[PDB]
This record gives structure tokens, C-alpha cells and sequence, in this order.
């Protein structure tokens, strides 16, 4: 909606202000990377300027028994589909 | 999505609107609000629809409320002549419809049906922003009261040589008629099935 | 005992409202804005639009009586002597300034300077209503302040009569005719009352002139330095504007309903569905006026007490001399 | 019980004032009648 | 170098995106997000 | 038609609309409700 | 006038129906049955009650205001008749 | 006195229906569903 001049206030799903947020610095060199919780959401954050991570994982129990999103990003036409994938370690 | 109806020709500049089933009554004119693309809708401080994106072109047009404003009638007593003026608050005389059925612009609105003089009276009906009428039904500007001057000096006093015993009246209310209303009698006729909800408000 | 050797002529202020922001409410337009259904439904409620208009009304002729009550008080409009001489006292700080447009004095410009009055009434070319505000979207939706009747330019007439009449006449232009009588005389008439000599006055009306000026001089500064001075007028200012803002967001509030918007509930639900939805909207915001107007009743006689209040001490210690200790002000009046 | 007058609330503005107070008879002053509104002259609907 | 923040919500069924790219030299300030995509997919 | 009116439907507009489909049992109807509650509305479809 | 203009307007407001289907009790308790009588009895009660609560509420304030203009009229009364009031334009415009 | 009375019947007024079910609202909450238990909370928080 939009609104200009005006003070509006809402009561909805946000993120706290002044919160401890986890940084994660992931590394490889060429068991230790598990699945991050998703209670009641989560923030994602990134200033990467090339093909570092641009995806996420989404699901419950990720062994192919419920369902579970997709999401990858890529040059052109990502796909999203949520299907029950078997999630590697 | 939306249901089988045709579309109408845009009418910009007092004409009912028609935007993906929100119904309304404004003109409506261009702006220079920077809408994002996700946005369809506008809304002010008082929650009203104020601006809306047409389905057809990607154009913004405010929504506002067509002319209105207050209508106060000034009339004399009804035995002593029948002609009324007509006094458009808040509206100025270049602007003024709902109603079926000599024209000065006050500060307060504009007045129709009253000539405006020059020489001042003692204020009779009282219009606004200074003005008021009188009886035909003429305006003019309120006197404040007589202009007079004082000799005022260094060496001079006035004292009076003689005195007017006068009386005054002040009339100064002290009661008023008492007011016994019955709850029970009033908001029930006489019902014993009404009676037996009223008592569920508790002891009003 | 102790009797004091010298004294110190101070000056204190006192501020007082008068009168308040007009208002005029539509029910229709509030509660049924451009609709048809919405007011056949409301005209079954009685006639509880015609009662708020009579206490707008009543509302609006008192605070015109309180003002009319509160400043004019004399019949006759006295001029200020071309001569501003009065023994060495200057008044040129109270008197009106006829060079600005509009006939006060410096401290009635500082008075009107320091109050922002949020709307006065005036008239809106309607060009002002669309594109690049609160007073326009209250006056959308009913909400309509008119002007007062006495405007600024002889409310400020009004001032300077009572002032001449006071500096020139004393006490005897208030019981009678304008006596003409030299400030000196008059002060020392006011001594005399207070139970003082006048031969203190006659010997020291140089000391007395001097602390009179640097007493203006000093609440000048005052004024012009504390904003605070006119903060009950401030209070009431800010007061209606925020039951004016309060009354014009009680809109958006649904009392139960689907959707706060008319429309949404003629076009998505059948009158039959609908109406039992409209009446919760109109039955809230037939309570919030009845709530709005039972407070500006409220507030009308706090102003009405406080404008009679405010005459009676105009009457006691502008038009005469009141012995009444602490009402003229701390110290011999 | 019988009709002897009647009064034209859209006719004149004295008919009005007269409507809103009730009476026939209106004293000397100044009444505020029904807020006037500008009626809309055509319909315009607008769908993708 | 740009700051790309992402934000998702997953209410009744509905799931939520919320992004909007900043650029940067988590520095103060604020920046609100766009919401994007928004698909039901209606899983835990 | 929860909010809507059955027949007011085919003037108005809509963001995305699915059209869900389940067959239950008869004595089922009941429960696909809001605010309602079950075996069905609490493990296999429930409406907020 | 303003005392009769008000239970006029209290004796009138019993002919609103406040979204009922008649103003009319007996007529409501005679043509509808209890189960769907008292939907509308309710609203009629509210109407009437909302009705009464703002004539009190006048009433309480027009009895604040009477009792201001006595306490006025009693000090102007003990302080002009029962004695000599110095006050300027308390006692009447000029020498009291 | 008249203060301690406007207290007494303040706190007093919780005791009336309102034309509900029962001036509890746990009770309203526990014996009927949202979809027809909101049309007595409407009518208790009116009244209250």
C-alpha cells in the first residue's frame, strides 16, 4: 500500500532491532555444514559480488519423505520446485 | 483476475469511478507520487482510497471528493418578510448539485442574496469573519462601537457637577424543572419478555 | 515591626483562554459518505444529527457570547492621545503600532507569532486540496471549522480602546462618562487606595517610570525568550486538533465488520448481508460523535468558566482597582 | 385530523430551514441547512 | 559492492519473499525490501 | 462464500485464485469450516 | 424551551427503529417468534438506552451549568443586596 | 462514598450478559466456536 507523510504502524512478522545475528563464513579448500533452523523464518543476507551462494534449501526432515522447496538462482529462468528431494549431507 | 465487463473511456477533471471493483464517487487529475511497480492502491491518514493505478495504463490518478460545503440560510422573522439569503461556507463564490434549487465573497463563505454597503450597524445576524446582516436583506461590517476621543492632558480633569440614578436588571437562572424517567416503562411497553432482557444490562 | 523603606514596581502576566476552534460536523457525509442505502439506514436512528448540529450551534453562540462578553465591554471605542506623553511612563510597547498591517502592539505580535493555530477557517481555493494534509482530509469527511465572529483586527481595536480608556479615564470610564485626568493623578489615586501617600509618588514618579519601562522591557524578553508563556493556549490549540485527528482515524476502524470501507461491503456482499455490516460501522461511528461532542461540551464549559472568570478580572483590576489580594496578580494591585 | 398545509422542503430555502426546524414559523437568525454536493454526470469503469 | 538481503515467510501455507539490493561501502541506516515472489506452496 | 457474496461475484476482481480439490465424507462437510474443528480440519486440511 | 425541547426529542426517539423492522414492540413480539425476536429486541433496548444515556449526559451538564450561574447569582446576591460591593461592574455597570 | 460507588458498579458491570450466552468469557470460548462465539464477544466488549 502505499503512504507517504504519514505514521503507520503494523504488527507483523519483522526483525528486532539490536539482535545477535549469526555470521556463517563458509570455505573450501579442495559432517560440518547442517541445516540452519527455520523457526518462524529467518533473515538472509549476502554482499557477494559473484557466483557465491545464491540459494536455499526448504524443508522439514530432508530424506525425501515430505515435501521440500528448491530454490536456485542462476543467469536466466531459475527454477523453483518443491518436491521430495534427497538432500545430500 | 477479474469478471466479465466492459471496460469504459477515461475521463479525467465530478464522474463516478470504476477500478477493479472499487467504487466511488471523485474527480480525477494527474500526480507526481512515485508509485512502485507492486503497488496498485492508495490510502491517506484517514484510510481512504486517494490515488489508484488504472489496469490499462500504467498511469497514477488522485481521487478527490468532488465541490461540497456547508449551507447556512440567514432569514428575517417569518411576520416580517419572506426573501432569505444564501451563504456558502467555506466555498468561494468562483466555485459554486444536490439541492433543486447581490453576491459578495466573505471571508467566511461566500453570500448570495445580500448587498453589501458601506456604512456600518450594530451587528443583528451574525454571519462570520466580522460580518453581519440585517433588514431588504443587506451585509455589512459590525461596528464596534461610537468613535469618540478623549482631551486628554497635563492640567486636565473632569469632574462631574451632577449624577443619573439609575437601575439595571440582571435576570440569573437558579433551577431548572426536575426529570424522573422509569428505565423499565420507557425502553419496554409494558413487556415482561423485554423486561427480562433489560435486566441483563445490569444496574444502568 | 517591619516597614519597608523602598519598593519595586513589577509587572506580571497572565494568560486566560477565551474562546476556542469552531466546529461543524456532517453525520451524513461522515458516516455515509457518498452513499445511498448507508443513509436510509442511518435516517432510522431518530434524529441524533439534528441534535449534534443544535450542540454545534449552542457551542458555537457561546464561545461568540464569551468573546463578546470578555472583550467588548464599553460602548465607545477611545482613541489613543496623539501626544504619547504621560509623565515620563511610555507605553509605546502596549500601545498599537500603526505602522504594520494589522493595528497591535509589539507584544500582541509576539502573542499571535508564538500560537500556530492549525486551521481559522478561512477559504480554500480548492486548489490546495489536491496534490502536494491533515486539515484537508478532515474537511472531507465532515469535519468543517468555521471562523470566529469577532476577527483579529477588532479583537486588536477592541485592546487599544480598553487601553486608551484605562490610561485617559482611570476607573470613571468604566462606571460612566470618560473622565479626562493625567496618568500621574491617576497613579497617585491608585497609591492612595492601596493605603500609600501620594507625596511618594510625587517625589519619586522618575524611579517609578524607570522601573515600569524595565519591567515591560524585562516580560518583553521574557516573551520573546520562553515559549512557554502561551502554553494554555497552546494546550487547547493542540487538543482540538488532536480529538479532530482522532475523530477523522475512528474511521478506519471496522467495529467488527469485514472491511472499514463502504464500498468494499456494497460490492462484496448482498444487502441482505450487508446491511447488518453497515449498521456495526454506523453505530460505531454514531458512538465516536457522540463521544467527540459530549467532550467538546465538556471543554466548552471549561472555556465558558474560564471566560467568565477572565471578564470578572478584566472588570475588577483593568477597569477599576480590586483590593482582593492574589487576584490582580501577587502583590498590592 | 385533516391536512391544511404543506411545505416544499426543495423549493426555497425558507422551505428548508423551515423543514429542519419543524415550523412554520422561523424567528430572525442564521441556520445551517443540508450541505450541498456535486452530482456525478457520468460512469466510469475501468478493468484490464 | 552491493548488499543483497533476502527475507522469507512461510504463514498460513503462504509462503513470503521479501528482497531488495542496497548498495554498500551491515552498516546503519535503513533500506525496506520489496516483496518479490509470493507462491503457496503449503508445506512445513 | 465466506466474506463474499455468491451472486456480487461476477464484478469484482482477484490477485491469484486456486481452486482446490478433495473429495471427503459425507459427514465430513461439517468440518471443512473455519474455526472448525475434527479429524480432518486438524490432520489433513484446515481453514484459517 | 431548551428543557422541552429535550423530552420531546426523549418521547420522539422511541420511534426510531435502529435497524428493527418496526418501531412497535407489541408488533415485533406478535409477528416474529422468540428465536428471531430477539435480535431485534436487543437493538431496540440498545437504541433506547444509547438515547437515555446521551439525555443524561445533557442533562448532567446543564445541571453543572445551572449550578455555576447559582453559585454566581447567590455571591452576587450576598455581596449587592446583604452588603456594599466595591467590585467594578459586579453590582450592575457603574457606581454600586 | 460516590467515588467507592462508581468503582463498585464499574467493576460490577462485568457481572451483565449483554443479551450473551453467560458474561464469562472463557466459558463463551470453550462451549461455541470462533464463528459463532465472535458475534457474543462483539456484543460483551459493546457493552463493557
Amino acid at each position: 500500500v502505499f503512504r507517504s507523510s504519514v505514521l503507520h504502524s503494523t504488527q507483523d512478522l519483522f526483525l528486532p532491532f539490536f539482535s545477535n545475528v549469526t555470521w556463517f563464513h563458509a570455505i573450501h579448500v579442495s559432517f560440518d555444514n547442517p541445516a540452519l533452523p527455520f523457526n518462524d523464518g529467518v533473515y538472509f543476507a549476502s554482499t557477494e559480488k559473484s557466483n557465491i551462494i545464491r540459494g536455499w534449501i526448504f524443508g522439514t526432515t530432508l530424506d525425501s519423505k515430505t515435501q521440500s522447496l528448491l530454490i536456485v538462482n542462476n543467469a536466466t529462468n531459475v527454477v523453483i520446485k518443491v518436491c521430495e528431494f534427497q538432500f545430500c549431507n | 483476475v477479474c469478471g466479465p465487463k466492459k471496460s469504459t473511456n477515461l475521463v479525467k477533471n465530478c464522474v463516478n469511478f470504476n477500478f477493479n471493483g472499487l467504487t466511488g464517487t471523485g474527480v480525477l487529475t494527474e500526480s507526481n507520487k512515485k508509485f512502485l511497480p507492486f503497488q496498485q492502491f492508495g490510502r491517506d491518514i484517514a484510510d481512504t482510497t486517494d490515488a489508484v493505478r488504472d489496469p490499462q495504463t500504467l498511469e497514477i490518478l488522485d481521487i478527490t471528493p468532488c465541490s461540497f460545503g456547508g449551507v447556512s440560510v440567514i432569514t428575517p422573522g417569518t411576520n416580517t418578510s419572506n426573501q432569505v439569503a444564501v451563504l456558502y461556507q467555506g466555498v468561494n463564490c468562483t466555485e459554486v448539485l444536490t439541492p433543486t434549487w447581490n453576491v459578495f465573497q466573505t471571508r467566511a463563505g461566500c453570500l448570495i442574496g445580500a448587498e453589501y454597503v458601506n456604512n456600518s450597524y450594530e451587528c443583528d445576524i451574525p454571519i462570520g469573519a466580522g460580518i453581519c446582516a440585517s433588514y431588504s436583506i443587506i451585509a455589512y461590517t459590525m461596528s464596534l462601537g461610537a468613535e469618540n476621543s478623549v482631551a486628554y492632558s497635563n492640567n486636565s480633569i473632569a469632574i462631574p457637577t451632577n449624577f443619573t440614578i439609575s437601575v439595571t436588571t440582571e435576570i440569573l437562572p437558579v433551577s431548572m424543572t426536575k426529570t424522573s424517567v422509569d428505565c423499565t416503562m420507557y425502553i419496554c411497553g409494558d413487556s415482561t419478555e423485554c423486561s427480562n432482557l433489560l435486566l441483563q444490562y445490569g444496574s444502568f | 515591626i517591619a516597614i519597608p523603606t523602598n519598593f519595586t514596581i513589577s509587572v506580571t502576566t497572565e494568560i486566560l483562554p477565551v474562546s476556542m476552534t469552531k466546529t461543524s460536523v456532517d453525520c451524513t457525509m461522515y458516516i455515509c459518505g457518498d452513499s445511498t442505502e448507508c443513509s436510509n439506514l442511518l435516517l432510522q436512528y431518530g434524529s441524533f444529527c439534528t441534535q449534534l448540529k443544535r450542540a454545534l450551534t449552542g457551542i458555537a453562540v457561546e464561545q461568540d457570547k464569551n468573546t463578546q462578553e470578555v472583550f467588548a465591554q464599553v460602548k465607545q471605542i477611545y482613541k489613543t492621545p496623539p501626544i504619547k506623553y504621560f509623565g515620563g511612563f511610555n507605553f509605546s510597547q502596549i500601545l498599537p503600532d500603526p505602522s504594520k498591517p494589522s493595528k497591535r502592539s509589539p507584544i500582541e505580535d509576539l502573542l499571535f507569532n508564538k500560537v500556530t493555530l492549525a486551521d481559522a477557517g478561512f477559504i480554500k481555493q480548492y486548489g490546495d486540496c489536491l496534490g502536494d494534509d491533515l486539515i484537508c482530509a478532515q474537511k472531507f469527511n465532515g469535519l468543517t471549522v468555521l471562523p470566529p465572529l469577532l476577527t483579529d483586527e477588532m479583537i486588536a481595536q477592541y485592546t487599544s480602546a480598553l487601553l486608551a480608556g484605562t490610561i485617559t479615564s482611570g476607573w470613571t470610564f468604566g462606571a460612566g462618562p470618560a473622565l479626562q485626568i493625567p496618568f500621574p493623578m491617576q497613579m497617585a489615586y491608585r497609591f492612595n487606595g492601596i493605603g500609600v501617600t501620594q507625596n511618594v509618588l510625587y517625589e519619586n514618579q522618575k524611579l517609578i517610570a524607570n522601573q515600569f519601562n524595565s519591567a515591560i522591557g524585562k516580560i518583553q524578553d521574557s516573551l520573546s525568550s520562553t515559549p512557554s508563556a502561551l502554553g494554555k493556549l497552546q494546550d487547547v490549540v493542540n487538543h482540538n486538533a488532536q480529538a479532530l485527528n482522532t475523530l477523522v482515524k475512528q474511521l478506519s476502524s471496522k467495529f467488527g465488520a469485514i472491511s472499514s470501507v463502504l464500498n468494499d461491503i456494497l460490492s462484496r456482499l448482498d444487502p441482505p448481508e450487508a446491511e447488518v455490516q453497515i449498521d456495526r460501522l454506523i453505530t460505531g461511528r454514531l458512538q465516536s460523535l457522540q463521544t467527540y461532542v459530549t467532550q467538546q461540551l465538556i471543554r466548552a464549559a471549561e472555556i465558558r468558566a474560564s471566560a467568565n472568570l477572565a471578564a470578572t478580572k478584566m472588570s475588577e483590576c483593568v477597569l477599576g482597582q480590586s483590593k482582593r489580594v492574589d487576584f490582580c496578580g501577587k502583590g498590592y494591585h | 385530523g385533516t391536512i391544511t398545509d404543506a411545505v416544499d422542503c426543495a423549493l426555497d430555502p425558507l422551505s428548508e430551514t423551515k423543514c429542519t426546524l419543524k415550523s412554520f414559523t422561523v424567528e430572525k437568525g442564521i441556520y445551517q441547512t443540508s450541505n450541498f454536493r456535486v452530482q456525478p454526470t457520468e460512469s466510469i469503469v475501468r478493468f484490464p | 559492492k552491493n548488499l543483497r538481503e533476502f527475507v522469507f515467510k512461510n504463514i498460513d501455507g503462504y509462503f513470503k519473499i521479501y528482497s531488495k539490493h542496497t548498495p554498500i561501502n551491515l552498516p546503519q541506516g535503513f533500506s525496506a525490501l520489496e516483496p518479490l515472489v509470493d507462491l503457496p506452496i503449503g508445506i512445513n | 462464500c465466506y466474506g463474499v457474496s455468491p451472486t456480487k461475484l461476477n464484478d469484482l476482481c482477484f490477485t491469484n485464485v486456486y481452486a482446490d480439490s478433495f473429495v471427503i465424507r459425507g459427514n465430513e462437510v461439517s468440518q471443512i469450516a473455519p474455526g472448525q474443528t475434527g479429524n480432518i480440519a486438524d490432520y489433513n486440511y484446515k481453514l484459517p
